[PDB]
């Protein structure tokens, strides 16, 4: 009846997938995080140290920021992937707080290891924690002063905020000069439409980052240049400046035409025709004294030699993010034909100059006023400087960003957390059920944000918090700790402010990352 | 259930356990079908060594080719415990236990349960008890025919070898068994009759010898060959030298003490020579006409034969401890084994004893004796294998006829047997027995697969099997009727029926007992296990 | 195994109507789609079809730029011919050119004089025969003794074609491939 | 006895072919097989169910307490969890609703028969008993409602029908995805003082758009869709026009081009200079027709050409790519326009109504967004989610997914009445079964006990999850059943649960009619099919 | 034989596998008592005609011009 000799067992699931039961791979998943966690402990704080990433193609990349540290190492596990999916949404939509999202992240789930332990099922805690995030961001919103009561200047509030942001970093001596710059950088762009492809930032080498300077015209970096370069007149007074998407080529990717001819003296006229078209296309922008023609698509050899006899400066091979952010700067749009331009489209500026810096040569527009946009040339020393202060200034500008949206002002050095905190030991007294233990933990997660500013500072963690905790107890606001007095006292006297939304995303995605891993008992992998 | 629990294991259940045990029944059926009869066909069988033996018996051939499958070994256990007692059945049994499976499996397809039918087998098998009663025949032994043991020899023997060697074989075999029965009537095989080697002429110059034969010879050359009267004495006692337990040196100090000591070793071994003098002295008289032989069960030392060379003293050595045990049947005398205590009443009595050599090896002879209890067969022949035939065809005979002195009753062949119980069983009353319910074809599959045995002798000479079986059962139609009691047989020569009783085909009683007895207990046995598996340490 | 698939794979969208009244429809039909959106692919990638007598300015755009294509890596190749009109082996290359084109359109089929190539190039090495794809020298080829040298024929450089994967084994318009009608008949015949 | 014959059928069937027949014992090898998966379908059960984390073989991540979306990614050697396996994705096509009663009671039933099977019942008579006590189970699920709604279209009524299907997945989120989805069908059904006739409904209506970033109490509903896409020309004017006219055309802004390959062929150099001019003017007569009737929008699925967008951005009109198919013809569904591949000229009657279209950043990245207000829609909507994670709303997707096809399975079939949840209407089919049992002597009177046994498990499932003991809250249960208000009587899952007794109206669990009904028919089939095979057939690989 | 039963009627193919193996079955109980398998294939094709001129005989005619449809169900339910 039987087919052989013998039948074995089928396996359920397939050959090489692991599985598991129990509260193991749970605890394996928190300690997973907690794995994780521990490379950004240290980074937290203006004392912090950067981190060094060497992928497995060889190329250098130095950061500070949990943003691309977590996109640089490549996770397999699923659980620890939750670290760098909201580290990359707060990058995303916020752009500040992504090593702290992930540490209180993990500390949620450090302090959910013993009432995992207990018989307490998930369902409960994630319900404590997420009855605790409704009135924690209720609190902060209730701790949000307004800085139209006071009457200050507008110019000053996007410095003071912005201070707070180049710390943990390079920069944070030579916080004088650059946070003038991200600051009169954002200004210049359009409060209805802020837009973050016009902030783009070229990664040239060579010099010190203090040599930098902010222009409000836009650079672009020497194309390739065909014979015709260096004859013209490298500084002009009031240019005028154009810009054509056509392609000024003689037939180089213009589709295969197919000519035939019959007779000898049309040879004449039809090659000459080729000669013909191209400089009616020529004489037609020089009647309208464009001095400064721009293109996205290669312009041909013979113009270059026509523009340099008239004085007209060229270039072309330009990117479509970069001619974007001229048009900004120049006014008028792009137009594709020669015949349909008008001198109301062309654009100016008070003064144009090209220089080399780093063996590079960049053109830059001056004297743009009613530019709406802006540009930064970063120099520094390596290459990782250059890149390490490029994404520093981009979450500088990511909260001058915020900011102008809502202003809100709320305390820092961890001190949002610990009024946030005590508050919820307040409310967690009345309750007296299974639900106290959880919202004290979820006070005690929130505290961890204070002790790596303090570990990191050398000084010691536990004497310092209780002190906060017997200064807590009378009404007090805006009271953290400090670093260059070596003694805790009020922030607002101390003058340091953040924005409200890193806060609240912050608890909110911390909070979304921890029920995400805590609502589920098993991983499964399969080949 | 075993795959979870064995990682590795092999498991038939339920149809292919049943399928195996009735394939390897019918393979192994097939192997012995062929030789089974007169005329079947011989089977050599060599190994890697290269040697050579050839035989027709079946236990040769299950306990020399290494078998694999679980059930032929049982078949090979009950083939070869069957004949190991009683000498005769081989094939019969593996036919039985090839033919009742495979004849009851046409049934367990149909849907009836093994349990029932076995149980037709058990109350079927007491019937066939009952029936041996009434179908053996009474035979006096104090007529002594000599007729009649011949028959009996040419049965095992036909079967075995051909016509020329069976004449010549059959007497040397019936000379042997007609000195067995005796007043007290005590059968005895093993001691009296022995088999030994001997490379010669032909195997066709087999000769009996009344008295015993010795494979081995006088060592020295002045020793006397041959000897007319020779008066033999047995002694046990190890005439060489003895290491004395522990015993060490002789520490000797002059060179005149040392060989002074070493004819110390002389004194031990004259001590006993001397006893064997005053014997010789007892019995000096007619000393040329008369001899003297000492046989020896240990090593005698070299130094020592030339005492007894002297005397004209013929010395054998290092003999078996059958021939010991069988010196008093043959010469009459007594055994001794010290040399203290002697007698002129334990020497034996010969009338004849020569010695035969051929190449290296020689042979002494013992025979004329007066009044001798036991004998041998001295087989000769060509190769290695025409021993080996003689020997299982020797001892198969000798079996088989030594059972019919043991009973009073004699069992005949060629298919009388098989044939009388298939009628008896076909044609027997049921409400006489005690089977009910589902054994209506557990008796026919029994009665069946005994018809099979018969026509498998006529398979061998290639006629119709079925054909020659229709005046078989129109003559037992027309016997009962008749009033005339014959017994019908099975001729191979002309393809028609025969009568065992004037043919001289006969077989023994205790073989068709054991082989239905040991076969229907194998086949049953079988048909009951529903499942095979293989599982240990190893 | 492989008899069910030579009902498909070797037979093309007019053989595969030999299998019409034997095959089943939908067995076949899914096929023949497949294969006929295979077909409207070589059409449109047929861009060429003649030697583009070329000069050097323009080799900067159409043996190189043309090698990138659409930049779906569409790559194209290119095959350049050094031609020397003083050598015997540059007229009979020139030939295989105009030859080929005819009958792969999708493959670009350049010439120009080796004189106007490479500054001062050796008259001894030309003809030259280069392939470009994706911008990249995928054979720099030297003259045809490795081809047969003056006894040259049309099957041996389809077969070169082959070997830098400029078209595929099996190919129907291959000569190697592509047999006779009167070869087919008589197979039919004999079967 | 050493090597065994090796079973004489093998020069039948080859070595790759495996036989678990029955009397060997296939049902016991089964039946116990598919427990594993069976806890794993029972965990994921309820309100406190755990999701499972699956990874396939391509490396994409997906997170779902479900039943259909695990097992279609499970690599299943196992041919007897196959059918379970797409049985439950019958459900998921169909429905939408109810994968996991089906994995779980399809499985309960093999689970708890084994009873019958080790007691000696026959295998035809099971299968026999299960269809009948099917039937009765249809019949009598229909005397047990008090839900009988007629209105279906305010928004204060889907709160009895969308708040349990989200209470189930992601407990903790019940008052603002059901505003999402509730707000959402609202834009779908149009407003008239009395529509029947079956209206349509499909769930192409409502789209999901993921946006990363942002907590869940930011979303927000919007009548258009949302585009991860870059407008190309100029920016809008976002209140000057009032409405903005809309064409969609299949084909792209160019000259019109033949299938069959062409060239440029020129015989003179005269020609020559006109074919630069030549194209210019050819699309200017086309495009200029457009602009006379102020179509602000045109929409091109293929690739549009330089040349045909330098006209467009003088005059400020709008232009969007489109590329797939599928999303293309939703957006007609909003202005009420047709798709156009040819060009010929804007007509009032074909081109639609758009209110405005503004630009902005939800999460960073550049979106076209195509809200509307004050204008006329027909079956369309969308739903912003914003998260912290992209696994978290994969599975609100899904959860909106199962929420809107619930809204098929009411308005396709005439009547989509509810019933009462929490366990309520399960332990009731056990008492009716336990009545309807004794009513037919017989020897199939067993099967219709133990069909009856397998309906325990949706009442203790949801105690276990909640941490607590079944044989106090379940036993106790049945005393409130004795004795309207005992049909009302249900699980508790909070923290004062040691009473075990709750009122389903104080938060309007409920359940429907038409998904139970189909999920214990596919349930039994599944069953039936399983009990029904005695020999499995595998091969190689 | 199975496809070709199935190709041309489409039904039976159970019992062609049964016949062959029971035929064969039958028959080698015959060939080990020694009879030659001639003789034996000799007898089936004159059952194998005895069967035919059995089988017209025990055949029975209906008339299908009514058009019945409670023969054609239970003709189908077997
Ligand atoms: N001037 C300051 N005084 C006190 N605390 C500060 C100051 N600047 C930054 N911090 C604290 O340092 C912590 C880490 O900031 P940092 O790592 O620089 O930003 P991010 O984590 O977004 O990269 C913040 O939680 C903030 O409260
Ligand atoms: N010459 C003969 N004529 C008829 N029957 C014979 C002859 N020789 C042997 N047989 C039958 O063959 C059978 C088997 O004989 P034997 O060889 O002694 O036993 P086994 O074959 O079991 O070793 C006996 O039953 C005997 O009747
Ligand atoms: N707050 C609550 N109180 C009581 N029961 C609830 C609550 N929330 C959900 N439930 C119950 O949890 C069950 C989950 O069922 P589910 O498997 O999601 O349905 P389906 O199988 O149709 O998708 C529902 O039957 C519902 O009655
Ligand atoms: N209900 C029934 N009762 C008794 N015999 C039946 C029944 N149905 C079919 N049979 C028998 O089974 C045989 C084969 O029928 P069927 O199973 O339909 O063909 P196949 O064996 O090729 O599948 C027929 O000869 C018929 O006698
Ligand atoms: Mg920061
Ligand atoms: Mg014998
Ligand atoms: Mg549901
Ligand atoms: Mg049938």
């Amino acid at each position: 009846m039987n087919f052989g000799s013998q039948t074995p067992t089928i396996v359920v699931l397939k050959e090489g997938t692991d599985a598991s039961q129990g509260k193991g791979q749970i605890i394996s998943n928190i300690n997973a995080c907690v794995a994780v966690q521990e490379a950004l402990k240290p980074t937290l704080g203006p004392l912090g140290s950067d981190i060094l990433i060497v992928t497995s193609n060889q190329k250098t990349t130095i950061s500070n920021d949990g943003a691309t540290i977590l996109k640089l190492l490549d996770v397999v596990h699923p659980a620890a992937k939750t670290l760098v999916d909201i580290s990359r949404a707060q990058d995303a939509e916020v752009g500040d707080g992504t090593t702290s999202v992930t540490i209180l992240a993990g500390e949620l789930m450090k302090e959910a290891k013993p009432f995992l332990e207990e018989g307490i099922s998930s369902h409960l805690i994630m319900k404590g924690y997420r009855k605790a995030v409704s009135l924690a961001v209720e609190k902060i919103n209730e701790l949000a002063v307004d800085i139209t009561s006071e009457k200050s200047s507008g110019r000053e509030l996007l410095e003071r905020c912005a201070r707070t942001a180049m710390s943990s970093k390079l920069i944070h001596n030579n916080a004088d000069f650059f946070v003038k710059m991200c600051v009169d950088a954002v200004l210049s762009l359009d409060r209805n439409d802020l837009d973050d492809k016009l902030i783009g930032i070229k990664k040239i080498p060579g010099g010190a980052m203090e040599e930098s300077l902010f222009i409000n015209g836009v650079a672009f970096k020497k194309t390739f240049s065909y014979a015709g370069f260096e004859q013209q007149p490298k500084k002009f007074n009031n240019p005028k400046i154009l810009s054509l998407n056509v392609e000024l080529e003689l037939k180089a990717e213009k589709d295969n035409a197919e000519v035939r001819v019959e007779h000898v003296e049309d040879y004449q006229a039809i090659v000459d025709a080729e000669w013909q078209l191209i400089f009616e296309k020529l004489r037609q922008v020089e009647e309208t004294g464009a001095n400064i023609v721009l293109s996205k698509l290669p312009i041909g050899d013979l113009a270059t030699q026509f523009f340099a006899d008239r004085n007209i400066f060229c270039a072309g091979r330009v990117s479509a993010d970069d001619m974007n952010r001229v048009i900004q700067a120049v006014g008028g749009s792009i137009q594709s034909t020669t015949s349909d331009i008008k001198p109301e489209h062309l654009g100016t500026c008070a003064l144009f100059e090209e220089m080399q810096i780093g063996s590079e040569r960049y053109n830059l527009f001056q004297g743009c006023p009613q530019a709406k946009t802006c540009t930064l040339l970063l120099r520094g020393g390596a290459e990782q400087v250059i890149a390490e202060v490029e994404r520093s200034l981009h979450d500088a500008i990511m909260i001058v960003k915020r900011a102008l949206q809502n202003k809100l002002i709320v305390a820092g050095g961890g001190a949002t957390e610990m009024e946030v905190s005590k508050c919820l030991r307040d409310y967690s007294k009345t309750i007296a059920g299974k639900q106290q233990m959880i919202i004290n933990a979820f006070a005690k997660a929130l505290e961890v944000i204070p002790r790596q500013l303090c570990e990191n500072a050398g000084f010691d963690a536990i004497e310092i918090l209780n002190k906060l905790r017997l200064a807590h107890s009378k009404g007090e606001k805006w009271y953290g700790v400090v670093f260059e007095t070596e003694n805790i006292g009020d922030n607002f006297a101390k003058f340091v402010w953040e924005p409200a939304l890193v806060k609240i995303n912050a608890l909110n995605s911390a909070t979304e990352a921890t029920n995400l891993i805590l609502s589920v008992d098993e991983t499964i992998t399969n080949k | 259930s075993l795959q979870l629990l064995n990682p590795k294991a092999e498991s038939l259940r339920r149809d292919a356990a049943l399928k195996v045990n009735v394939t390897s029944a019918e393979g192994l059926q097939s192997v012995l079908e062929t030789n089974l009869g007169p005329k079947g066909t011989l089977k050599m069988l060599v190994d890697g060594a290269g040697n050579i033996k050839l035989t027709k018996d079946g236990k040769v051939l299950l306990t020399e080719m290494q078998i694999q499958s679980p059930t032929a070994v049982l078949i090979a256990r009950a083939a070869a415990a069957q004949d190991e007692i009683t000498g005769d059945g081989t094939t019969t049994v593996v036919c039985l236990v090839g033919e009742l499976l495979r004849q009851a499996h046409r049934f367990i397809q149909e849907g009836v349960h093994p349990r029932i039918i076995t149980d037709g087998f058990e109350i079927a098998r007491k019937e066939s008890m009952k029936f041996l009663d009434e179908f053996k025949i009474s035979k006096t032994n104090l007529s002594n025919d000599r007729e009649f043991l011949l028959q009996v020899a040419r049965s095992s023997l036909l079967t075995k070898v051909d016509a020329d060697l069976t004449e010549v074989l059959t007497p040397i075999v019936t000379d042997a068994v007609l000195s067995v029965y005796d007043a007290q009537a005590d059968n005895l095989d093993l001691h009296m009759v022995e088999i030994m080697q001997m490379q010669h002429l032909s195997p066709k110059d087999t000769t009996f010898i009344k008295g015993l034969v010795l494979d081995h010879g006088g060592r020295h050359p002045d020793m006397p060959t041959r000897v007319k009267n020779a008066y033999v004495l047995i002694l046990n006692v190890s005439l060489e030298y003895e290491k004395t337990e522990v015993n060490s040196g002789f520490f000797y100090s002059s060179a005149d003490q040392r060989d002074k000591l070493a004819a110390s070793e002389r004194k031990f071994v004259d001590a006993k020579l001397k006893k064997i003098i005053d014997l010789k002295n007892e019995v000096c008289g007619m000393d040329p006409d008369k001899g003297f032989v000492i046989i020896n069960q240990k090593g005698i030392d070299p130094m020592s034969l030339d005492v007894f060379a002297k005397h004209n003293i013929l010395a054998l050595r290092r003999a078996k401890r059958r021939n010991m045990e069988r010196l008093q049947l043959v010469t009459g005398g007594e055994a001794q084994n010290s040399v203290e205590d002697l007698s002129p009443q334990i020497l034996g009595f010969s009338g004849l004893v020569y010695q035969e050599t051929i190449g290296e090896e020689k042979f002494t002879y013992v025979t004329e004796n007066t009044d001798p209890k036991s004998c041998t067969i001295l087989i000769k022949g060509s190769t290695h294998y025409a021993l080996a035939q003689t020997k299982d065809a020797v001892r198969d005979g000798l079996r088989a006829v030594a059972n019919v002195l043991k009973d009073k009753n004699i069992i005949p062949g060629a298919g009388a047997f098989y044939i009388a119980l298939s009628r008896y069983l076909r044609s027997a009353n049921m409400n006489k027995l005690g089977a009910k319910g589902k054994t209506k074809t557990g008796i026919e599959a029994f009665a069946e697969a005994l018809l099979v045995i018969p026509k498998t002798l006529v398979k061998n000479s290639g006629f119709d099997p079925l054909d020659v079986l229709a005046m078989v059962e129109d003559e037992l139609d027309d016997a009962q009727d008749s009033d005339e009691t014959r017994y019908v047989g099975v001729d191979l020569n002309i393809g028609d029926s025969c009568d065992p009783t004037i043919e001289g085909i006969w077989d023994s009683y205790r073989v068709l007992r054991n082989a239905i007895t040991g076969a229907t207990g194998i086949a049953s046995n079988l048909l009951l296990c529903d499942e095979l598996l293989r599982a240990g340490r190893s | 195994a492989k008899q069910h698939e030579n009902r498909l794979e070797d037979k093309d969208l007019s053989d595969l109507e030999e299998l019409e009244d034997d095959e089943d429809e939908d067995f076949l039909e899914a096929y023949k789609i497949k294969r006929l959106n295979e077909i409207r692919k070589l059409q449109e990638r047929s861009k060429f079809g003649e030697v583009f007598h070329i000069n050097k300015p323009e080799y900067n755009k159409e043996v190189t730029l043309a090698s990138q294509g659409k930049k779906d890596d569409g790559g194209v190749y290119v095959f350049v011919h050094l031609s020397l009109q003083s050598k015997l082996q540059s007229r009979i290359l020139s030939h295989l050119f105009q030859s080929a084109a005819c009958k792969f359109r999708e493959i670009k089929f350049v010439e120009i004089p080796a004189n106007r190539a490479i500054e001062n190039y050796p008259e001894s090495n030309c003809p030259t025969l280069i392939v470009y794809y994706r911008g990249e020298v995928i054979k720099n080829m030297i003259t045809l003794l490795e081809l047969g040298g003056n006894n040259s024929k049309m099957e041996d450089f389809e077969d070169f074609m082959v070997k830098v994967g400029a078209v595929a084994e099996g190919d129907n318009r291959l000569i190697m491939n592509r047999d006779d009608e009167e070869s087919r008949e008589e197979r039919k015949l004999h079967y | 006895s050493l090597r065994l014959p090796q079973n004489p059928n093998a020069g039948l069937f080859k070595q790759g072919y495996n036989s678990y027949s029955n009397a060997d014992g296939q049902i016991i090898k089964s039946i116990a097989a598919i427990r594993e998966l069976h806890q794993m379908c029972l965990t994921s059960m309820g309100p406190c169910g755990r999701n499972k984390i699956i990874v396939n073989h391509l490396g994409k991540i997906i997170i779902t307490n479900d039943a259909a979306t695990m097992l279609r990614e499970l690599d299943i050697v196992h041919p007897a969890v196959k059918v379970l396996v797409m049985a439950t994705e019958q459900q998921k096509i169909d429905m939408g609703d109810g994968t996991n009663l089906v994995m779980i009671l399809a499985g309960e039933l093999l689970n708890v028969s084994e009873k019958l099977i080790s007691m000696g019942l026959s295998a035809v008579e099971i299968i026999q008993g299960y269809n009948m006590a099917r039937k009765f189970t249809l019949k009598e699920l229909d005397e047990m409602v008090v839900g009988e709604i007629t209105d279906k279209n305010d928004k204060n009524e889907l709160l009895k029908m969308i708040k349990p299907v989200i209470s189930s997945k992601k407990y903790g989120s019940e008052d603002i995805l059901s505003e999402l989805v509730s707000e959402a069908v609202s834009h779908v059904l149009p407003v008239a003082q009395q529509a029947g006739e079956i209206p349509y409904f499909n769930v192409d209506s409502i789209r999901v758009v993921k946006i990363m970033g942002g907590s869940l109490s930011n979303s927000t509903v919007i009548k258009g869709m949302v585009f991860n896409r870059e407008p190309e020309g100029h920016v809008k004017s976002l209140s000057e026009d009032k409405k903005h006219k809309v064409a969609v055309f299949t084909c792209p802004l160019d000259i019109a081009n033949t299938e069959t390959k062409g060239t440029v062929l020129l015989h003179n150099a005269q020609e020559m200079l006109d074919f630069s001019k030549g194209e210019e003017k050819q699309i200017d007569a086309m495009m200029k027709e457009i602009a006379d009737m102020g179509v602000e929008c045109i929409v091109a699925g293929a690739g549009v050409g330089e040349l045909a967008l330098h006209y467009l951005n003088r005059y400020g009109i709008l232009v969007l790519k489109v590329p797939s198919k599928f999303e293309l013809r939703r957006l007609c569904r909003v202005c009420g326009a047709t798709p156009l591949p040819r060009l010929g000229a804007p007509t009032p009657e074909e081109l639609g109504l758009v209110e405005t279209v503004k630009t902005m950043e939800i999460g960073g990245d550049r979106v076209t967004v195509f809200k509307q207000e004050q204008g006329e829609i027909s079956r369309t909507s969308t739903i912003i989610l914003r998260g912290a994670t992209q696994n978290n709303l994969d599975d609100i997707e899904r959860a909106i997914d199962d929420g809107v096809a619930a809204v098929k399975g009411l308005m396709k079939p005439s009547g989509g009445k509810l019933l009462p949840g929490a366990g309520a209407t399960e332990i009731e089919l056990i008492s009716r079964i336990t009545k309807y049992g004794e009513r037919t002597p017989g020897l199939l009177q067993l099967a219709i006990k133990q069909f009856a046994v397998a309906f325990e498990v949706v009442p203790r499932t949801l105690a276990e999850t909640a941490g607590l003991d079944v044989n106090e809250v379940l036993p106790n249960l049945y005393a409130a059943h004795n004795v309207t208000d005992h049909l009302y009587k249900g699980v508790d899952i909070d923290g004062e649960s040691d009473e075990g007794v709750k009122d389903i109206r104080e938060e309007n669990i409920y359940d429907m009619l038409a998904t139970k009904k189909f999920a214990i028919n596919v349930a039994t089939e599944a069953a039936t099919t399983v009990l029904s095979i005695d020999q499995i057939i595998m091969a190689k690989k």
